[PDB]
RNA sequence: AAACUCCAUAUAUAUAAUUUUAAUUAUAUAUAAUUUUAUAUUAUUUAAUAUAAAGAAAGGAAUUAAGACAAAUCAUAAUGAUCCUUAUAAUAUGGGUAAUAGACGUGCUAUAAUAAAAUGAUAAUAAAAUUAUAUAAAAUAUAUUUAAUUAUAUUUAAUUAAUAAUAUAAAACAUUUUAAUUUUUAAUAUAUUUUUUUAUUAUAAAUAUGAAUUAUAAUCUGAAAUUCGAUUAUAUGAAA
């Protein structure tokens, strides 16, 4: 299980020939942006194991890019079980780190998190 | 502030219409023939010259494809996808297909292959690429009195011209007429001299009939006559095809308005009605081997109609006319349309495509140099969503990420 | 007790020599970010890659590499940065540029030169401009030359030397 | 909607008959929404509190034995007395 | 019949009673069952074959329950009539149910059964001291 | 001050007969870091940089001392002094707080193609929060010949709530269109660019931008919409 922003991705990674199914449908159908797909691939790409592992991802919450990132994160963790010696390498690549970047709340006086309303000296 | 040479169009238009296929490597590839598929079963194949000529006229090669990448438009033969479809076409008694699949899977390409096959096997082809033109209201129309439907005599003329040119004249002029035909003349010459043009039964030909040039109000009559002639003749097979048939299915009512301000129905038009008649068991062609091959487009809208027509969903009666038109379904059921799902690419097929692209010199330097080939292929397969050809092509060429 | 299997060990060994693959071409990513405006990165990416495709079509050789070369050519290696200079004459100094800054300068010029081209779609305009630069024609080059000349004046205004 | 309209209407009428709910096929303003609205008056009335609450007056009634002292009242009385003393008392009220 | 009671409070929802039945569990013939379902309309869900209805019209809970019961009985009587009123040719309106489904989310998808690898699963590792211990 | 605190994070345990299910969750209780270790390179046993291996380990909120500004508040409320007590206290009906020369802040909408509009039902993808002084689903009717959309009416299914409703999130992405633009159209031919090409003919500073201002008709809330409210339609289409 991986997470990012509001997204949560439970991912079943298995040893069969490398095909993808995100949330009960084809990968290109779910993630339209190629960037998201590339990100998802990256844990399998740092290893030479894209094509080796079948991946069945199941996402919930957040938006598409965040969902894709959560899936990627989950996949790295799943891969770590298949061969523990690659764990360090995955960590170095920056896939085993849970991306903490959390949406800052709207503070009272400010308009958004940081965006304050205009100041007036005179 | 524009020159002839400079590119003024938007991107997709530019890629279609500015000939950047000019600066491309010549490739001595094998030729597409159904009789010798055993030789070139899973290989890229350039079309024959005659096929190309026919195919362009028909309107098979389309704008949003990456046909600009090569000298001429190119496909590969596929055992699971194209070859199987061809076999079905050959074998089946009804010979009546609708090419279904996900967006970018290669339905058009399948249609183009089917057209090419028909050309090879001495068949006439009536292709209607993009029914949007006749369905959406962007050309003149008129309510004919004899035929109780709205004719469209700009589109019709174009379609007639395409029919004339796509097909070879020897095959087309082998057909003698069943009836005599009077038409209004509309030449620059013999306007005052010949007020009418007359085609006789045995003496005249289908080619001659096609070459007739009338006023707009007789154009629909001419079209009707031609269709009838083609239905009657048993000497040559007639391949009818309609690509982006999804639009037709969904757009039940056209943008045209009758005398009272309300939208005209697709079946109240000439073209759409004719098309529907061809689809169904109604305008039955005399010859065998005479097929209708329809094709969906992921571009267009999706709704309950097409699934209901096929063996997919039970008929919900309460869904709206907008999301389910039952007349169209009924028509589809009447003419036994067996659907054909285009399968996504296998790993081997993908690899073969990638190899071809490399030969043609489309691959980027980061893909080729300093990378294992099998690994690259696997990555490409992954990024396409396990072998969506268009998506794969996009990842290969239009990525730059 | 860890117990690593033989096949796993072999796989690890095979991996060890291979370096970790980069997730982005950095210069391209930077360019896409600069193009982008309202967190609408996807649109910027589409624009850029479409332009690169067009460039490739016009001149059949790696588009990214060609773009990088163009950037290298165009990017002025230093800039005559102005200073207050302790409340006196504003004595300008040549200052060396970071890679991004170098390529940022180039990109703005490229964009400007594209904006003079005809089409409605910016992506097309951009692609045409990139092809022209690859072939070897722009006012951007002239501007760079001028900058270099201005840097050459003020030789020893550099402080540490 | 291939299923006929009249039959559907009949079905709807039957359903309405079965349950208590009314059947208005024409779609005329009946006035149903005026009466059917739950009346909110008691809750509105109960806003400020329970008027019968124990007061200091009662703390003499309940417990006469205990000589209680209301402090605020006593203070007020002292203030009044002070005002009277220094010529700042209230003027005598007109009757007419 | 589900009843609700707020213990310390005097909520006005304590009067609410909810009857709920599976329609196949009701003693009906097939024609009558369909008619009953048609009559129910929005109250009958079709995915789960369940018909429920709640009444808050009356002061007390018991009253409301009685009213609900009476309604149910009336519905049953209507279903079992069949005299000049079958409702054989009015299909089941399932629009409310599809709207409800749309409002909610779905997790219908499952792991492909042919993707499974029982051979790759971790086999039972031999623990000798545990085996020795197990003398029972 | 820092720290303990809250939110968020990672892990563990517990509980949930996996129909109130979202277990990819929720919530109690812990543990976790103001991270650690080592090799080197500069400056003097340590401290900054770099490299490496170990880790999920990276933020936000609350808290803003003493004094000062006779800073703000007697219109949250209370109290001192002072003034009013048939009036400066109390109730009703209407009007005003919304007046308009110029001026000053904050915003909103704009001035079109790296940007606007149509469309997109096996309904692409969220979170947080509200619903007994209620939330109002489906469906029918009218605006509107199909229907959808949007707006009202008709009438209340369900739920006072991890159960039903508010509510199919929207950008995204895709096709189509887009004046300025003879950078297009349509009549002919033309053809291996055919949702298109070429040839020759005719196509002659605010728009198919913007939405101020106004006219009429309807609808909504309320007992009541004139001063003075909110929608929808048909027109109006400033400035920029
Ligand atoms: N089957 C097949 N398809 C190809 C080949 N080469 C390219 N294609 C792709 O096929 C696509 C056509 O798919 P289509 O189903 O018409 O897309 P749709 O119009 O969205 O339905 C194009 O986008 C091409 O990129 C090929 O050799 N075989
Ligand atoms: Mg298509
Ligand atoms: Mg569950
Ligand atoms: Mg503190
Ligand atoms: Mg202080
Ligand atoms: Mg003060
Ligand atoms: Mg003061
Ligand atoms: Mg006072
Ligand atoms: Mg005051
Ligand atoms: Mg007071
Ligand atoms: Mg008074
Ligand atoms: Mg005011
Ligand atoms: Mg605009
Ligand atoms: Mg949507
Ligand atoms: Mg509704
Ligand atoms: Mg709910
Ligand atoms: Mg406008
Ligand atoms: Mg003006």
């Amino acid at each position: 299980v991986g997470k990012r922003k509001s997204s949560t991705a439970k991912v079943f990674v298995v040893r069969g020939t490398g095909e993808i199914l995100v949330n009960g449908r084809q990968l290109n159908d779910y993630f339209l942006k190629m960037k998201d797909r590339e990100s998802i691939m990256y844990p399998l790409q740092v290893i030479e194991s894209v094509g080796k592992y079948n991946i069945f991802a199941t996402t919930s919450g957040g938006g598409p890019t965040g969902q894709a990132e959560s899936i990627m994160h989950a996949i790295a963790k799943a891969l770590v079980v298949f061969n523990p010696l690659l764990k360090s390498r995955l960590h170095k690549a920056g896939v085993l780190t849970r991306d903490y970047r959390h949406v800052e709340r709207k503070k009272p006086g400010k308009k958004k998190a940081r965006k304050m309303p205009t100041w007036v000296k005179r | 502030r524009v020159t002839p040479g400079s590119l003024y169009k938007n991107w997709t238009n530019t890629t279609h219409t500015a000939q950047l296929q000019q600066t491309a490597v010549p490739l001595a590839l094998p030729i597409f023939n159904f009789d010798d598929i055993s030789k070139t079963l899973n290989k890229v194949v350039s079309y024959s010259n005659k096929q190309y000529k026919s195919l362009h006229h028909l309107g098979s090669f389309k704008k949003s494809q990456f046909n600009e990448l090569f000298q001429k438009p190119v496909c590969l033969v596929r055992e699971d996808a194209t070859n199987s479809f061809l076999k079905k076409l050959v074998s089946h008694p009804v010979k009546k297909f609708i090419i279904t699949g996900e967006p970018g899977v290669g339905k058009t390409v399948l249609l183009s292959q089917a057209h090419a096959y028909a050309v090879d096997s001495k068949q006439i082809i009536i292709n209607i690429s993009y029914p949007e033109l006749f369905l959406n209201g962007r050309n003149d129309f008129s309510y004919d009195d004899d035929l109780k439907l709205f004719i469209q005599p700009m589109y019709l003329k174009k379609l007639i011209r395409k029919i004339l040119k796509a097909n070879d004249p020897a095959l087309l002029k082998s057909i003698e007429l069943s009836k005599d035909y009077k038409f209004s003349n509309a030449n620059p010459k013999n306007a005052s001299v010949k007020p009418f043009v007359t085609l006789n039964k045995t003496k005249n030909t289908v080619l001659d009939l096609l070459s007739v040039m009338t006023h707009p109000h007789n154009r629909g009559k001419l079209m009707k006559a031609i269709i009838d002639e083609l239905s009657v003749q048993s000497k040559v097979p007639i391949m009818f095809t309609v690509d982006n048939f999804s639009k037709v299915l969904t757009t039940a009512y056209s943008a045209y308005r009758n005398t009272e301000n309300k939208q005209i129905y697709s079946l109240d038009l000439q073209m759409g009605k004719l098309m529907m008649d061809i689809i169904s068991g109604e305008t039955k062609f005399a010859n065998g081997e005479s097929s209708t091959i329809l094709a969906i487009s992921g571009v267009d809208r999706t709704n309950k109609t097409l699934p209901v027509a096929l063996g997919k969903i039970p008929v919900d009666p309460y869904v709206t006319r907008y999301h389910y038109e039952p007349k169209f379904v009924e028509l589809l059921q009447k003419g036994n349309v067996t659907e054909f799902e285009v399968p996504k690419l296998n790993k081997q097929e993908v690899n073969e495509l990638i190899d071809y692209y490399k030969q043609s010199n489309v691959l980027l330097d980061k893909d080729i140099t300093g990378k294992k080939w099998e690994n690259l292929i696997d990555e490409k397969y992954f990024l396409s969503g396990n072998g969506n050809p268009r998506e794969l092509l996009k990842s290969l060429v239009l990525s730059h990420r | 007790k860890i117990k690593p299997t033989a096949e796993q060990l072999a796989q690890w060994e095979a991996l060890k020599s291979v370096p970790i693959p980069p997730r982005k071409n950095a210069t391209l990513d930077h360019i896409t970010n600069m193009i982008m405006r309202h967190g609408k990165k996807e649109k910027a990416q589409t624009i850029l890659s479409r332009a690169l495709y067009l460039v490739y079509c016009q001149t059949r050789q790696d588009p990214i590499q060609a773009l990088e070369k163009s950037l290298d050519e165009l990017a002025p290696l230093m800039m005559t940065k102005t200073f207050n200079t302790g409340v006196a004459k504003a004595s300008v100094i040549p200052v060396p540029l970071n890679k991004r800054q170098r390529n940022r300068i180039a990109w703005n010029w490229i964009v400007q030169s594209a904006n003079q081209r005809v089409s409605s779609d910016f992506a097309v305009r951009l692609g045409e401009e990139l092809t022209a630069i690859a072939k070897g024609t722009s006012s951007a080059f002239e501007k760079r030359d001028q900058i270099h000349k201005t840097a050459i004046a003020h030789r020893a205004y550099i402080q540490l030397k | 909607m291939n299923v006929p309209k009249a039959r559907l209407l009949k079905v709807a009428e039957l359903s309405a008959k079965i349950f208590d709910q009314n059947f208005n096929p024409s779609g005329i303003r009946t006035g149903s929404k005026i009466l059917n609205e739950r009346l909110k008056g008691p809750s509105v009335a109960s806003y400020y509190g329970n008027p019968d609450i124990l007061k200091f007056r009662h703390l003499k009634t309940l417990y006469p034995d205990i000589e209680f002292v209301d402090l605020e009242e006593q203070y007020r009385l002292s203030m009044v007395e002070a005002k009277k003393r220094r010529g700042k008392g209230a003027p005598k009220k007109m009757k007419k | 019949y589900r009843y609700t009671s707020y213990v310390g409070e005097e909520h006005p929802n304590s009067r609410k009673v909810v009857l709920s039945v599976k329609t196949k569990e009701l003693g009906l013939e097939e024609k009558s069952l369909h008619k009953f379902r048609i009559l129910a309309r929005s109250r009958y869900d079709h995915t789960t074959d369940i018909f429920k209805m709640s009444s808050d019209k009356f002061e007390h809970a018991s009253q409301n329950a009685r009213y609900l019961h009476d309604i149910l009985q009336r519905l049953l009587a209507e279903s079992k009539d069949l005299t000049e009123d079958d409702f054989s040719d009015v299909p089941l309106d399932t629009r409310h149910t599809i709207a409800k489904s749309l409002r909610k989310k779905k997790r219908d998808y499952e792991f492909p059964e042919h993707w499974k690898r029982p051979e790759d699963a971790p086999k039972k590792k031999f623990d000798i001291v545990d085996q020795l211990l197990s003398t029972l």
